[PDB]
């Protein structure tokens, strides 16, 4: 069974910072490209960040709107992925999901429950 | 990025009716491998989007045959036959042919009397 679970969401002040975590199991994490997607009340569902596997230099990619403020990272031995958010904006309010590329489907087939980030 | 649009935003029906959702992309969703990566998710209140139909027409685990997906290129349709209460929610189409993956704005399937 593929399992993903986000944590770390909450109420934060504009300009503030917040770190989200995602615990995973049930697929080969070393191969996986991992992702954060948010459901913002302004844009709806939108991809935020991607981190490639070790064999592709753990390379990171970001939506233009968060590039420079957000950092996506991974721990392969823990099989976790993280999103450090800095200089948070009203725009960033929303439900944050971790997902990625694994199992038999090369798209976001399995998502976590989502964690709510509210920028006051 | 590829823009995905759904018609309508809100889709009121009667229980037992057929409902059909339109999903259009700003770009062909045919990948270079010749396959089309247009998917549908269903989301219930307070929950995550759950994969419903993948690659136009394939039913995900546990999804009943009342759900049928069709279409090609830039124009796609989800047909929900004989709507039941368990089908209510917000349906999203999404493309994963092109990077970044993008999502339609959603369609709320709801009962009106």
């Amino acid at each position: 069974e593929v399992k993903l679970e986000e944590s770390g969401g909450g109420l934060v002040q504009p300009g503030g910072s917040m770190k989200l975590s995602c615990a995973t199991s049930g697929f080969t994490f070393s191969d996986a490209w991992m992702d954060w997607v948010r459901q913002s009340p302004e844009k709806g569902l939108e991809w935020v960040a991607e981190i490639r596997n070790k064999a592709n230099n753990h390379a990171t990619y970001y939506a233009e709107s968060v590039k420079g403020r957000f950092t996506i990272s991974r721990d392969d031995s823990k099989r976790r992925v993280y999103l450090q958010m800095n200089t948070l904006r009203a725009e960033d309010t929303g439900i944050y999901y971790c997902t990625g590329i694994y199992y038999h489907y090369p798209w976001f087939a399995y998502w976590g429950q989502g964690t709510l980030v509210t920028v006051s | 990025d590829v823009v995905m649009t759904q018609t309508p935003l809100s889709l009121p029906v009667s229980l037992g009716n057929q409902a059909s959702i339109s999903c259009r992309s700003s770009q062909s969703l045919v990948h270079s491998n010749g396959n089309t990566y247009l998917h549908w998710y269903l989301q219930k209140p307070g929950q995550s989007p759950k994969l419903l139909i993948y690659k136009v027409s394939n039913r995900f685990s546990g999804v009943p045959d009342r759900f049928s997906g069709s279409g090609s290129g830039t124009d796609f349709t989800l047909k929900i036959s004989r709507v039941e209460a368990e089908d209510l929610g917000v349906y999203f189409c999404s493309q994963s042919t092109h990077v970044p993956f993008t999502f339609g704005s959603g369609t709320k399937l709801e009962i009106k009397r």
